[PDB]
Order: C-alpha cells, then structure tokens, then sequence
C-alpha cells in the first residue's frame, strides 16, 4: 500500500487537511490508509472514511447517470454513432464499481468483525448496504439480484441492531433508516416499504426529541427533513 | 434522474 | 501514450462526453491524445483542449491555495503540528507542476510550430503564458525570475501577434488581455500596467463594436465585462 | 486569496 509509510496520525491529519482542499479521492486514500494500519476507527475517522468516500463516488454516479442517458437517447431515430458512448459509459462504470469493492474490502478486512459497539457496528453495515446500492444502481447482469440481496441484507441486520441498541433519534439510526428506504424505492421496486420505513422513522424520531439537549435536537432533525423531503416527492 | 435524499454529502 | 490505440475522432467525441459529465481529468487525458495523433486541431478542438485543463489546474491551484493558507497560519504563537501541511501542500503543488508541464510539452511538441494562421498561434502563446504563470504562482526558488520571464515572453509575442492580426473585439485578443493584465497584476508586481492594460484594451474593444452582429458582440462584451470587473476591483 | 477574473472556466 503506497500509505504503508506513513503514520496512522498522519494520514488522518491528512485526510483533514484534503477535505478542507477539497480533494476527495486524496481524502479516501489517506482514510484507507489509516484503515489498513489495522487499528479500530474511532467515530470522527469512520465520518472521514464515509465523507471520503461518498464524495468519490457520488461523482462517479453523476457522472455515470449523465452517461448512461446519453446512451439511452442514442438507441431510441437516432443517428449512429458508434460505440464511444458505451465505451466511455463503461469505463466510468468500472470506475465507479472499482471504488465501491474497494470500500467493501474494507468493511470486509477487517473492519465489520472487530466492530462491537452498536455506533460502529451500525456505521459500518449501513456503509456495507451503501455501497452495494451504488452497485445495483449500474447492474444488469445474472448477479443484480445478488447484489440487490447483499445491500438488503446489510442494511436489514444494521436496522436489527440499531432498533435494539439505539434510540430513535441517533443520527446513525436515522441516516440507516433513510437509505433503506431509499434503497427500497428506487432498487427494490418496493415504495410502499419505502413509505411506510421514512413514515414510521420520522414518527418514532419525532416522539423522542424530547430527551435531547439543543445541539442533539438539530442533528436528528436535519436527518428528519431528509426523511419528510423524500415522502413528500413519495406522497 | 430525480435523486431521492440520502445520508451525508449530496455529491452526485 | 494510454491513447495512442484510440482514434482522433472517438478521442474528441469522447472528451466532448467528459466534459458534459464534468469528468475534467478524462477530458484533459483524451484531448492530450489527440494532440499527440499529430494533427493540427480545429478552433472548436482548442477549446475543448483548454477548457480540459483549465478545469483540472482550477481545481490543484484551489486546493495548494487552501494548503498554502494553512501553511502560512502554522508558521505564525502558533502550535507545531509537524511536517504535514508542508508535505501535502508540496504533494499538490507537485501535481499542479505536472500538469502545467504536461500543457507546455504539448505546446512545444509540436503545437505552436506548426501554428501559423493568429488565431491558432494567438491561442497557444496565450495558454503558454497562462501555465507559466500558473507555475509562478507556486514558484520559490531560483527559477522563479526566469518563469515569470518565460510567461511575460509568451503573453508578449501574442499580443504583438493579436495587435497585428485581429480586431480589437476578438474574443482571443480580448481574454490574451485580460490575462495578461492579471499577470502584470498579480505576478509582476506591477499594477499600473495592469490597470492601463486593462483600460486601453477595454476602450479599444468599446470603439469596435459597431462592427459586429449581434452574437459576436455578446461574445466580445462577455469578457470586456470581465475586464471592468478587475478594473473596479484595482481602482 | 482574492482572485481576479481571467478567461474561462472560473475553476478554481
Ligand atoms: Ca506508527
Ligand atoms: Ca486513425
Ligand atoms: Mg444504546
Ligand atoms: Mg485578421
């Protein structure tokens, strides 16, 4: 690993120090890196592994999606191009697809086993789902519904475990829940469970904003405005 | 497409 | 060259994909590709070749300013914190060097000798001045004299080029100016050139407009807009 | 830093 060198205390430093440049893909190797130093993450590092990452690949997607709808228009009276839209689709999907196995090699080796707590544990499997997802976004093959079941999966035992261990407002909990629904509207050809997933969170969230002190409040609730703005495009 | 909300950066 | 097995034309079909999937490093690497197939490139070509780079050395010249700040903070009662930010700060710049190498080796082999009509010559003296100057804005040590030189040389052999051989309303002559302006500005320590740059190439610009139909007087006005934007910042 | 306009994409 070309970050064998460096400090784990470095590589963090640096991976600050990227997110305030704005360099993401610096970010994401600095915070692999770190990772495969082969200590545990605490909270504030799995937030820069995730915030790394997401950034990686949401470029990716857009980039894919801009892409892919170029090529829908072009097999629509269309004029013949040739295959460069396809290839240059392709090869940003495999880009993309790059990025997403290396973070599950990451939850897989070895980051998921040693994660005990409720907080890491969660984090890590709502990652797992995450990137699975972003998977299934690009899927076509004999293997998409086996990508769509491993999302599922990892999202369905972090929801088991973040429903026993956490309250209702822990934004972890909340953010899981808001991807799985998300992943069952637009993945599993499933809005109803998407509905009634963003409904029954929001509600279970908002009886129990009572416990929580000003700043906890405003960290559930701007997930929670996530959850309303999604059932409201739903509903 | 019409992207839904997810957690975190809304980077796409 | 990592291109050289794809056709001139799917390189440039495909840096035109790049660009509307805002994939500025892809479009930067495929029209280096047509570069080196040896041909001379079309205006429309020369735009997407420098729009590509402009984008990438937009983002590495952010980014090594975000560093440089910081930097520049650490050395002021301040804590140490160890040889990070230098390290980092250099890793950028590094890269920023790179790809200003990288435009200046196209533009010596072979693009500027082989430029003869102004507008194509024009263009490429502009951009060599441009990447000199994006490496001055890094530059410390003993060659930062003759790096400066070498912008100024390659900003002035194009603006006795444009004065000769386009109207004072050219968009290239125009955005030549204005760029040089910010150099004498910004680089060579000498903001009354600048301003007096800047001014006469704005009025010059102003007395020809009568000349020009309606589209090419909303391109010419566009960058005289951004001539009195930097003169009411200067003055 | 305060950076003055020059042609073309605003990138940076
Ligand atoms: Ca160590
Ligand atoms: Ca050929
Ligand atoms: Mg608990
Ligand atoms: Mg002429």
């Amino acid at each position: 690993g070309a970050m064998g060198s460096m400090e784990r205390a470095s590589l963090i430093q640096k991976a600050k120090l990227a997110e305030q440049a704005e360099r993401y893909e610096d970010m994401a190797a600095f915070m692999k890196g770190a990772v495969e130093k082969g200590e545990e993450l605490s909270c504030e590092e799995r937030n820069l592994l995730s915030v790394a990452y997401k950034n990686v690949v949401g470029g990716q997607r857009a980039a894919w999606r801009v892409l892919s709808s170029i090529e829908q228009k072009s097999n629509e009276g269309s004029e013949e191009k040739g295959p460069e839209v396809r290839e240059y689709r392709e090869k940003v999907e495999t880009e993309l697809q790059g990025v997403c196995d290396t973070v599950l090699g990451l939850l897989d080796s070895h980051l998921i086993k040693e994660a005990g707590d409720a907080e890491s544990r969660v984090f890590y499997l709502k990652m797992k789902g995450d990137y699975y997802r972003y998977l299934a976004e690009v899927a076509t093959g004999d293997d998409k519904k086996r990508i769509i079941d491993s999302a599922r999966s990892a999202y369905q035992e972090a929801m088991d475990i973040s429903k026993k261990e956490m309250p209702p407002t822990n934004p972890i909990r909340l953010g899981l829940a808001l991807n799985f629904s998300v992943f069952h509207y637009e993945i599993a050809n499933s809005p109803e469970e998407a509905i009634s997933l963003a409904k029954t969170t929001f509600d279970e969230a908002m009886a129990d904003l009572h416990t929580l002190s000003e700043d906890s409040y405003k960290d559930s609730t701007l997930i929670m405005q996530l959850l309303r703005d999604n059932l409201t495009l739903w509903t | 497409k019409l992207m839904f909300k997810t957690e975190g950066p809304d980077s796409d």
